[PDB]
């Protein structure tokens, strides 16, 4: 299910010392490459620089996303104007039933969706004008057009299969989390009941809130990373002061063999 | 003849002939499925048996390119399983080859042939034995797209000679998996040698290869006449082109009939050819690559009479540049076996450049005389790097060798992936093995052949992904300079370091599954990354970190609850080693 | 609503208006929906200040038209230079066209 | 076309007074690019804030992982403070322990 995504992004004028360019590669939720215009190389993210991975590998990405960066800074060309630019580029691919791959090639303007790359014309497209003057720009290349299909049809992958063999280790990877339940006086008659998940692995993780055995939904729901690539969550419910511990809260999780009650 | 398809034919025989021609499609189609080249090799087989039959019959007139090509474009998908490759059948001959030759060898990265159980093998052997064979040469052609076409059917007799002699015993392991195993070593080492054959062709030109050539063939045959040395140095001239630009069914045939030539000239060539002119055809041909230097002829005259002291120095050089310096080589090089051919190449080099300067000078002889001073350096320095080279790898191991070579050229070259530089280092490294059990006299030539082809393999695959400039630079400048140039090379300080950060060592448990073979690649990784982190690093600070590095790894592995060390002592590691390299 | 694809025609200055120094190089803009539409015009690769450009007003098929009256010297028009009325609009392909007129 | 921030701050382990930790903030869900994220210790600012490469979402708009070592004290108060393009002023989050 899982699957190889780049994050290009590039912008028209950088806070000095900032770069113009750079890409984060991704394998599911976790951060394996890391790129951008200032290094000019790419390199490998956290558990990744200890793969059992071949050389030319990473020089063959860095090749790749070097095209990209020039592409991405010509798009800013193209488009003439002024004010400033951040072009967004989403391009990788996933694997599907039958030893089959299936692409993922679009692109956002100033925080909106507006481009794409049809795999098959070999052609980018989209209908905006600013979309049409960038299309334009790239389509009569060195067989810019080529290269984006061998990366996204050939290349992608390629590499994502690589992965999966060689970062088992990686990628399936299990650790559960540690609960706590609290309650918080808040209002008048009224009180906040925070149930927290810490330090857990997939990302997949649902809370839910029990009042006497009974469904009381989910309140607020947050969700974040930390540091280590692990995952962080956190819901919230309101509740009738002195009624606390009436409520518990239950919790379902990839590493956890069934699901969790946790006592406030 | 009118068509080329059935001269070859009819000279190589039919086995050969649906040999080459199934090593010509694996070499460019390296994942098509071992049965579709089958489909094909038999395809173009029973067409060329028609051109045997009649020489004028519709199409037998095209050309080898024409006929091969319109016949790899038959799979289209090309693109979803090779890429690049597809764009080449857009193309129209002669520029369609040329395509179909730079994307050979994009992906070196296939997966590795597991063998299967001796007994198992036998099984399939004894079996359908002619198949067998056929995947022997398609495992092997595929994963060497350069590899010396004629060498590889050789290879492929010694494969079936083993399992001929090894099948109908009790041990069958004990008697093949050796035989196997040389026969191995033996190939990816012609590999090798046979790419930098071809680099130096394709890459660097006709007049650079002859110049090997010369000084090479001129040690292995001291007594032959400089006239017999050029007719040889043209034929294989004539013959690696020929293989290089992937015309491997011409190549053999011209292959054969210089074996033929040479044996049939054995007296103004080399006494040492006897043994191996009683062989068959396939045999023959690598034994007399192979075989021992004729002895040297009795009182040669110094190299400074018709190099220096005469006074028709200028005169030949300026009637015959190619030819005088040819001349200079093969005199050289018959009195010097014991040096290798590359540092030959250097000195004729010199020598050269000196004429060209010191012909334009007012009085070029004076500028001359002492030509031969000007060699003592460029001969020191390879037996000093060598000298040196050899104590460090006997003061170390084979493997805390690689690790100084690798902390070596991190230094030189950081820009080059953690991944690509173990492995030069691994194969750098094995210049210990290979070069310095030999003596004193012999160790510095085997080495600098061994350093050049290993270089070459950098360079060849660096040219499609380029990163360093550095590496740009000394693999471009000159092919005869590259070893001492990478060598000259300093601390990169342009680099820009790695820094630190508390996941900077994450490692999931999985680490102590690993064997050792396994688990000492990964202390080479963690070496390289430490150099990136901080390259001026001293050896000293370098061992303490990594010390502390094995310490943790060990430590972790042996706890209960194994992922609680490697989470919490993760950061500990880094703040150590902050602390032991500065920050 | 439905939005319909604008189109767009030039047309040049007529016979009667030629013989005097100034021209009217017209552009109808009919068969779109909906109102909210650009109008500019360019000339060599660069924007024309010298025009103007009527509102809408709703034709009876249900979709609206437009015209645009960008005038320019006789001299230029004879040179032959190529100007090029430009049209914006939400039915566009890509949301933009642009058309050409041109001595002939 | 222009986002604002969203503002998480949590711990990475459970909050034990006297054991060390991580503090974590999380800006998300932004547009354009350019933000200033500084963590506070008793109002002041951390100057061993690490943190994680500006990368993007699904729906484009932009995030970040800012984090630090600490060991929390039952005295000592933290926060995240974002400045940004659609922030009329720097916004401060306080981090509530519970959450």
């Amino acid at each position: 299910h899982l699957s190889l995504l780049y994050h290009l992004t590039a912008v028209s004028s950088p806070a000095p010392g900032t770069p113009a360019f750079w890409v984060s590669g991704w394998l599911g939720p976790q951060q394996y490459l890391s790129y951008n215009s200032l290094r000019g190389e790419a390199e490998p993210c956290g558990a990744w620089v200890w793969e059992n991975q071949v050389s030319w590998y990473w020089e063959k990405e860095t090749t790749d996303l070097r095209i990209k960066e020039k592409l991405f800074l010509e798009a800013f060309k193209a488009l003439g104007g002024k004010g400033p630019y951040t072009l967004q580029g989403l391009l990788g691919c996933e694997l599907g039933p039958d030893n089959t791959s299936v692409p993922t090639a679009k692109f956002a303007l100033n925080g909106e969706e507006f481009m794409n790359f049809d795999l098959k014309q070999g052609t980018w497209g989209g209908d905006w004008p600013e979309a049409l003057a960038i299309s334009q720009r790239w389509q009569q290349q060195d067989k810019a057009a080529n290269k984006e299909l061998t990366f996204l049809l050939f290349s992608c992958p390629h590499r994502l299969r690589e992965h999966l063999e060689r970062g088992r280790g990686n990628l399936e990877w299990k650790e559960p989390p540690s609960m706590r339940l609290k309650a918080r006086p808040s209002s008048p008659g009224f009180s906040v009941l925070t149930c927290s998940a810490f330090s857990f692995y997939p990302p997949e993780l649902q809370l839910r809130f029990l009042r006497n055995g009974l469904a009381a939904g989910t309140g607020q729901g947050d969700f974040g990373p930390n540091s280590d690539g692990s995952f962080h969550a956190s819901s919230s419910l309101t509740v009738k002061s002195g009624d606390e511990h009436h409520y518990c809260c239950i919790v379902q999780h990839a590493g956890l063999a069934q699901p969790l009650r946790v006592e406030l | 003849h009118k068509s080329e398809v059935a001269h070859r034919f009819k000279d190589l025989g039919e086995e050969n002939f649906k040999a080459l021609v199934l090593i010509a499609f694996a070499q460019y189609l390296q994942q098509c499925p071992f049965e579709d080249h089958v489909k094909l090799v038999n395809e173009v087989t029973e067409f060329a048996k028609t051109c045997v039959a009649d020489e004028s019959a519709e199409n037998c007139d095209k050309s080898l390119h024409t006929l091969f090509g319109d016949k790899l474009c038959t799979v289209a998908t090309l693109r979803e399983t090779y890429g690049e490759m597809a764009d080449c059948c857009a193309k129209q001959e002669p520029e369609r080859n040329e395509c179909f030759l730079q994307h050979k060898d994009d992906n070196p990265n296939l997966p590795r042939l597991v063998r299967p159980e001796v007994d198992v093998m036998c099984t399939a052997f004894h079996d359908n034995e002619e198949t067998f064979l056929k995947k022997y040469l398609y495992e092997i052609a595929r994963r060497h797209p350069y590899f010396y076409a004629p060498e590889l059917l050789f290879f492929a007799k010694r494969y079936k000679a083993a399992f001929t002699e090894c099948c109908q015993a009790a041990d069958k392991a004990a008697c093949l998996l050796p035989k196997l195993d040389e026969l191995r070593d033996e190939g990816k080492a012609s590999s090798a040698k046979q790419r930098l054959k071809c680099a130096s062709l394709q890459k660097f030109g006709e007049r650079a290869f002859k110049a090997w050539a010369v000084a090479r063939l001129s040690q292995r045959f001291p007594k032959a006449e400089f006239a017999e040395v050029s007719k040889l140095v043209t034929d294989l001239t004539k013959v690696h082109t020929e293989c290089c630009h992937g015309d491997l069914l011409e190549c053999a045939d011209d292959r054969a009939d210089l074996a033929k030539y040479i044996c049939e000239n054995q007296d103004s060539i080399s006494s040492k050819l006897k043994e191996c002119c009683e062989k068959p055809l396939l045999e023959k041909s690598h034994c007399i690559a192979e075989v021992e230097n004729d002895e040297m002829p009795a009182d040669l005259p110094s190299l400074a009479a018709d190099f220096v002291e005469s006074k028709d120095v200028c005169k030949n050089y300026a009637e015959a540049k190619d030819v005088f310096l040819g001349m200079f080589l093969y005199e050289y090089a018959r009195r010097h076996p014991d040096y290798s051919v590359v540092l030959l190449l250097r000195l004729a080099k010199t020598y050269e450049t000196t004429l060209e300067k010191c012909c334009a000078a007012a009085d070029p002889h004076e500028c001359y005389a002492k030509v031969f001073d000007e060699f003592k350096p460029l001969v020191e320095e390879p037996q000093n790097l060598i000298k040196q080279n050899c104590e460090l790898f006997e003061q170390l191991g084979e493997y805390k060798f690689q690790n100084a070579l690798l902390v070596r050229y991190t230094k030189k070259v950081p820009q080059v992936s953690t991944p690509t530089l173990v492995e030069v280092s691994r194969n750098l490294g094995k210049v210990g093995s290979k070069c310095c059990k030999h003596p004193e006299a012999k160790r510095m030539p085997c080495a600098e052949d061994y350093l050049s082809v290993v270089l070459n393999q950098l360079c060849v695959l660096h040219e499609k992904t380029p990163v360093s400039d550095r590496v740009t630079k000394c693999c471009t400048e000159s092919l005869v300079n590259r070893r001492p140039c990478f060598s000259a090379l300093e601390v990169d300080e342009t680099y820009v370091p790695k820094e630190f950060n508390a996941e900077t060592f994450t490692f999931h448990a999985d680490i102590c599954t690993l064997s050792e073979k396994e688990r000492q690649i990964k202390k080479q990784t963690a070496l390289v990354e430490l150099v990136k982190h901080k390259p001026k690093a001293t050896k000293e600070q370098l061992k303490a970190v990594m010390d502390d590095f094995a310490a943790f790894v060990e430590k972790c592995c042996k706890a209960d609850d194994k992922e609680t060390c490697f989470a919490e002592e993760g950061k500990k590691l880094v703040a150590a080693s902050q602390a032991a390299l500065g920050l | 609503g439905q939005p319909r694809e604008p189109q767009v025609y030039t047309l040049p200055p007529s016979r009667d208006e030629l013989t005097k120094n100034q021209v009217s190089l017209t552009c109808l803009v009919k068969g779109f929906y909906p109102s909210d539409i650009a109008v500019e015009w360019e000339s060599n690769g660069q924007p024309e200040n010298n025009y103007k450009t009527t509102p809408p007003v709703l034709d009876s098929d249900g979709s609206f038209f437009l015209y645009s009256k960008l005038t320019v010297d006789k001299s230029r028009w004879q040179q032959g230079n190529v100007f090029s009325c430009s049209v914006m609009h939400e039915a566009l392909h890509n949301h933009y066209t642009q058309k050409s007129l041109s001595l002939s | 076309i222009q986002r604002t921030p969203k503002i998480q701050v949590y711990s990475r382990h459970p909050a034990e007074n006297g054991k060390s930790n991580f503090l974590n903030c999380y800006v998300s869900g932004f547009h354009p690019s350019d933000i200033e994220v500084d963590l506070l210790k008793n109002g002041e600012r951390i100057e061993k804030v690490e943190h994680s490469d500006l990368s993007f979402s699904k729906d484009w708009s932009f995030y970040l992982l800012y984090y630090t070592e600490f060991t929390p004290t039952e005295k000592d108060e933290y926060a995240c403070r974002v400045n940004h393009v659609t922030l009329s002023q720097p916004k401060i989050v306080k981090w509530d322990r519970d959450m």
